[PDB]
């Protein structure tokens, strides 16, 4: 657990920005945060963002592949990464004392890759196949549908790319996108420790040692207005006869961004609906019988998209749709707004503090904070914000949101 | 962990750690085998649970999280929710705990979902090694009744067991809901029952559960319902003996993995083509354990595989130092439930010191002696599929 504690950022005459959260326990997780992902690509690089994250994990010069298994098995250092359609991680969560080795696998892997044509091809089929497992998750194809159908701008490219995408992949690509979105400048180095804010520092120094200084800030090819979003309301059905007698369906509306006077209020919308779970439904849902519900509100850019997805038999599906649709409604409703504002609150609240005692969950959100805000944003000082959202502002969100809005909806059917 | 008796007879153990979120519940010695078929536990425990918290709209409002492990000699219940929402997540247990059947509407709800548990994603590929496990390597054939009815056969309410709840309840919690659960505990009976439950004697029975596999589990088209497990299962040691920590090495000396690096993944993933996974696995019972090695392959390819296990148990008693170290750091890893499950048992936690340093201090010694008494037995043979299990039998003479 954490303190609603504030983070202590510290920058290298090497540019790399060192920002530690102080924790209790002999747990700490560490690693670099990038603004890299599918967001920033084009038609011709798409996919490149992650192929890129992959072959980073296939070693370079001090540290290739063996040298990294051996650390894995006899060392206590298990190395994660992730590319989503906003950022990149490359961590490691561990025992305080791999601090010094750590940091510098983490470093020379990142900040010091040796992408080869040949690393580059031979993966080739290893991210293919991560592909294929992904569209067996029709949650995951769905909610991909969606996004290629709600905007025809980057935010509708899949993550790992098109088929065809996958496949057209150079190595000059692969370059290219470490020369341009893999520097000091646009990253951070993020520990989440009960170690002090210095022997971090001291070891990163350490690490990365090898790194020169950046001679100039040419405009970061990750900055937002790059890449304006534009969310257009789209309906779009597809068979999967595979299925059987079943069906797949998601609802989209566009979202605030991040720094939106209405972004929160958003969270609380679309936690309010929520999931349904073993034991748990919304209380705004008045079929409770429903199989599946799912939902989520991400902020892209400029933009965003809240999603509400769930499958049910062909014979259900439609029935699904008036069921979330009667729900979003009800929330506007002056009878039900005031608890619907309490309850989505409460949800916020428990959401959150629910990921203060793992380590690994506390610097990624400190990793995205730091990449994607204005400037910091502290647990308590989120919780006032929550805490000061008012009946009016859901009324506003409903509005610029919600209210006389075409929705994105992609069915995926058996029939 | 905090361990009290209280005033009337019932035990609290509760769980140290920082605070945060809530946790309480309950675990029991009444398990699957205690109701006369495969599901009648579950969907008993199940419906009882859906009425103690009145509504799924009550359990939303209030942002609490339930969760009930039915397993085959014993049962518990976790609550996990924010302090604000104590008096309601109590009030729900107690209500558990009382006693009372619940509705038959109620039921026939529940039994709805269990018929479906493999089309909604309940019935995963780690609940079915259990299952083969259960139903093949134990000599009272009552262990082979599980969680999840097949589509013939029936679902009856079990009163009984429901009474008997509250008569043998050790209650858990987080420390922070010390007095709250001293309250609960207090409204209990004097004084808990005393039962003599050992876990039922190996036996390497050869079984097949022949069934058909749902297309889609969950929200994947599953890409192995049209493949066969193999489980075999040896005897190893109950959850406290001395041999647990060596156990848990020897079976990530095996180890295992898919595709879509130890023993079982090189050895017989590399091996057999069209074989998505392989993993080995020491389950603990009340007074017993099944070291158990699962194989998902093509029906036709079960036969080779075993081959290759047998070829993988022999190569353990030459392994080399690095790995018999390097399985000593593959033991390093819900933190409630674990907390719960091994307080049951009576061993060390999995996320507590005193475990992560039993592990370093077991030696090849310790390892030799485990595999040589484990292996010494004929295997349990079971099949999810139609595979002859006596051909691979054979293969281990
Ligand atoms: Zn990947």
């Amino acid at each position: 657990i954490s303190r609603y504690a504030v983070p202590q950022i510290s920058k290298l005459s090497n540019g790399v920005r060192v920002a530690t959260i102080p924790v209790i326990g002999e747990a700490t997780t560490l690693g670099y945060w990038i603004k890299s992902g599918s967001m920033y690509e084009n038609a011709s690089n798409s996919g490149v963002s992650h192929y890129l994250q992959h072959v980073i994990f296939r070693g370079n010069e001090k540290y290739p592949q063996r040298k990294l298994e051996q650390l894995a098995e006899y060392e206590g250092i298990n190395l994660m990464a992730s590319t989503s359609r906003v950022t990149t991680n490359f961590n490691a969560t561990i025992s305080n004392d791999k601090l010094d080795v750590a940091t510098d696998v983490l470093s020379q892997l990142v900040l010091n890759p040796r992408i080869k044509k040949s690393i580059v091809d031979n993966e080739r089929d290893t991210i293919l196949a991560e592909e294929y497992e992904v569209s067996q998750d029709i949650n995951e194809v769905i909610w991909d549908k969606l996004h290629e159908i709600s905007f025809k701008t980057s935010i509708g490219f899949p993550i790992l790319g098109s088929h065809q995408s996958i496949q057209k992949i150079t190595t000059e690509m692969v370059q290219s996108q470490h020369s341009n979105f893999f520097n000091q400048d646009n990253l951070y180095f993020v520990a989440v420790t009960s170690l002090p804010h210095d022997v971090i520092l001291k070891s990163v120094e350490k690490a990365t040692q090898f790194l020169k200084p950046l001679a100039s800030h040419p405009k970061l090819a990750s900055d937002n207005d790059l890449h304006v979003q534009k969310f257009e309301p789209n309906q779009k059905q597809y068979l999967l006869p595979q299925l059987g007698d079943n069906a797949f369906v998601a609802i989209g509306f566009e979202a605030p961004s991040l720094d939106s006077p209405l972004y929160i209020p958003s969270q609380i919308v679309k936690s309010v609906i929520g999931s349904k779970e073993k034991y748990s439904v919304s209380p705004l849902i008045e079929n409770t019988n429903i199989r599946t519900l799912n939902s989520y509100s991400f902020p892209y850019g400029n933009s965003g998209l809240t999603a509400f997805f769930g499958n049910e038999s062909i014979n259900n599906l439609n029935g699904w749709v008036n069921t979330i649709f009667q729900s979003i409604g009800t929330i506007f409703s002056n009878e039900n707004i005031e608890g619907s504002l309490n309850v989505g609150r409460l949800c916020v609240k428990s959401q959150l503090a629910r990921g203060l005692s793992s380590t690994r969950t506390i610097a990624d959100e400190l990793g995205n904070n730091l990449l994607l805000r204005n400037e910091y944003m502290s647990l308590g000082k989120w919780d006032e914000l929550l805490n000061a959202t008012n009946i009016n502002n859901i009324k506003e969100y409903f509005d610029k949101y919600i209210l006389e809005k075409n929705a994105s909806m992609v069915i995926i059917s058996g029939k | 962990c905090v361990s009290s008796v209280l005033p009337n007879g019932i035990h609290l153990k509760l769980m140290k750690g920082p605070r945060g979120v809530c946790s309480i519940g309950a675990v029991f010695p009444i398990g699957s085998i205690n109701s006369p078929k495969t599901a009648d536990t579950q969907v008993t425990l199940s419906s009882k649970l859906v009425e103690s918290l009145i509504s799924p709209k009550h359990v939303f409002m209030h942002q609490v999280y339930p969760f009930l492990q039915v397993n085959r000699e014993y049962s518990y219940l976790t609550l996990q929710f924010l302090p604000e929402s104590t008096t309601y997540a109590i009030e729900s247990l107690k209500r558990f705990l009382d006693g009372a059947a619940p509705a038959n509407t109620t039921f026939d709800q529940q039994k709805q979902l269990n018929y479906a548990a493999e089309q909604l994603g309940e019935y995963n590929l780690l609940e079915k090694y259990k299952d083969l496990v259960c139903m093949s390597s134990f000599s009272n054939k009552s262990y082979a009744h599980g969680n999840y009815a097949l589509q013939g056969e029936k679902i009856d309410l079990n009163p009984q067991i429901l009474k008997e709840i509250p008569k043998c309840t050790t209650l858990v919690g987080s420390i922070d809901m010390y007095e709250e659960l001293v309250k609960l505990g207090g409204s209990l009976s004097p004084f808990p029952k005393v039962k003599l439950h050992i876990t039922s004697n190996f036996e390497p029975n050869h079984v097949n559960k022949n069934v058909k596999q749902s297309s889609l589990q969950g929200s994947k088209i599953s890409m192995t319902s049209s493949l066969s497990i193999m489980s075999l299962s040896w005897p190893s040691c109950g959850a406290k003996s001395v041999e647990a920590p060596a156990y848990a090495v020897l079976s990530k000396i095996f180890g295992g993995g898919s595709e879509f690096s130890s023993l079982l993944y090189t050895k017989v993933v590399g091996g057999v083509a069209r074989c998505h996974q392989a993993y080995a696995y020491n389950n603990f019972f009340t007074t017993g354990g099944r070291f158990n090695i699962n194989v998902v392959a093509e029906d036709r390819n079960l036969v080779k595989a075993a081959q290759l296990v047998r070829e993988c148990i022999h190569s353990v008693e030459t392994i080399e130092d690095k790995n018999l170290d390097a399985a000593r750091g593959l033991v390093i890893t819900k933190r409630f439930n674990e907390f719960v499950r091994s307080s049951y048992l009576g061993c060390k936690p999995i996320y507590s010191s005193q475990y992560k340093k039993s592990i370093k201090e077991v030696t090849r010694k310790a390892v030799e002696k485990a595999l040589k008494q484990t292996f010494s037995y004929k295997p349990a043979v079971a099949v999810y599929g139609p595979a002859v299990p006596n051909e691979i039998a054979k293969v281990f003479e």
